[PDB]
């Protein structure tokens, strides 16, 4: 925990995981495009 | 957004509108950062040529939103507003970062979910020329229009991904002085693409997908621009890990 | 914030020549047709901020 969970609330351990996606093992329809930029 | 497109459902669960309590309007963009904090531009809360100085009684922060969206986003009032100390609004927006505190913890949801904030290790390996991050917010489709604003405003939450440009070419582009607490972000004229934040984007999130644990992370807020969507111009906005010290500050101040 | 075109000489803080914001401690002097506009020293008032996205449905009451 980089902040302390008392005055940051609860969310840092399971922050930028999406509910509609990653929790699913879905992907949005433009992120492969963020991806390809990494790659190519 | 500029060139963008309508995002899915439940695509920026961290997005939050900052909203003028009367009469009601769209001031900005904002984070969620954790069920109690919300993170956005110091020019959205503090702004002296346009004599802006907003109070939390003058603000409700909206979280969950797609498009009242009821059962589905929540409206919070905010109990406190900090700016960056050293905010300096005089010359060009350097340090343009605030953080607003939720009157209470929200439960999170499908559609309400925070954003990672970046460490050393996720600066280090994804902020990189070339490489996309992603911009959202319900902010004007074009910088100008015929008729009248309404016709640049979209529906519901628009996204464009963006790659992140060099240094050299960010300062180039320009002739405001670039600080090391920004970055630009856009395509070159002659690129196939297109695409910007515009009006009632700022103070918004561009976050980055980390490949190495699929984590969604804030690398920057909407800060500035000359116009949008322009050719040879970029996006500039506020570096957040650079000020991640003065962001911890904030939250681990006891009684915050 | 985003800057736009100078819509009357004498503001700042909006694009006066070009792409260029024309910066505090400057205003803009807008040329008629045919001409440039110019940004010079002196005191500028800085362009309004345009009618925000007031177009919301009406929330709670509660929220006041
Ligand atoms: C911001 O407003 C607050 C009033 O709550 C005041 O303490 C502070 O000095 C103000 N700054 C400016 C530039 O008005
Ligand atoms: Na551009």
């Amino acid at each position: 925990p980089f902040f302390n969970e008392k005055t940051f609330g609860a969310g840092e351990a399971d922050c930028g995981l999406r509910p509609l996606f990653e929790k699913k093992q879905v992907q949005d329809q433009t992120e492969k495009e963020l991806f390809e930029s990494y790659i190519e | 957004i500029v060139e963008g497109q309508d995002a899915e459902v439940g695509l920026s669960p961290w997005q939050v509108m900052l909203f003028r309590k009367s009469p009601q309007e769209l001031l900005c963009g904002a984070s969620l950062i954790s069920d109690r904090w919300v993170l956005t531009a110091a020019h959205c809360l503090l702004y002296p040529p346009w004599d802006k100085n907003f109070t939390v009684d003058d603000l409700l922060v909206r979280i969950g939103k797609h498009s009242y969206e009821r059962k589905v986003e929540k409206i919070s009032m905010l109990d406190k507003i900090y700016i960056h100390p050293r905010y300096n609004w005089k010359e060009n927006l350097d340090r343009d970062i605030a953080l607003l505190k939720l009157k209470r913890p929200i439960e999170l949801s499908d559609y309400i979910h925070p954003v990672c904030l970046p460490d050393k290790q996720t600066a280090a390996k994804l902020l990189h020329a070339g490489f996309k991050g992603r911009v959202t917010g319900w902010g004007n489709r074009r910088e100008t229009w015929t008729t009248s604003v309404a016709e640049v405003q979209p529906s519901v939450l628009q996204v464009v991904n963006l790659p992140l440009v060099e240094r050299p070419v960010c300062k180039a582009s320009t002739r405001i002085r670039i600080t090391d607490n920004m970055f630009c972000a856009g395509y070159k004229p002659g690129e196939g693409k297109r695409g910007d934040a515009c009006e009632g984007d700022s103070g918004g999130p561009f976050v980055m997908k980390s490949p190495y644990n699929n984590r969604w992370y804030q690398m920057g807020i909407v800060s500035w621009g000359e116009g949008c969507d322009r050719d040879g111009k970029y996006g500039f906005y506020t570096h957040v890990f650079r000020l991640k010290k003065w962001i911890q500050k904030v939250i681990d101040r006891l009684g915050s | 914030v985003v800057y736009t075109d100078x819509t009357e000489s004498g503001q700042n803080l909006x694009l006066c020549e070009g792409s260029n914001v024309c910066g505090q401690g400057n205003k803009c002097i807008l040329g008629s047709d045919g001409e440039k506009n110019q940004c010079v020293t002196g005191e500028g008032t800085p362009k309004p901020q345009s009618h925000n996205d007031g177009d919301f449905e009406e929330i709670p009451e509660e929220y006041l």
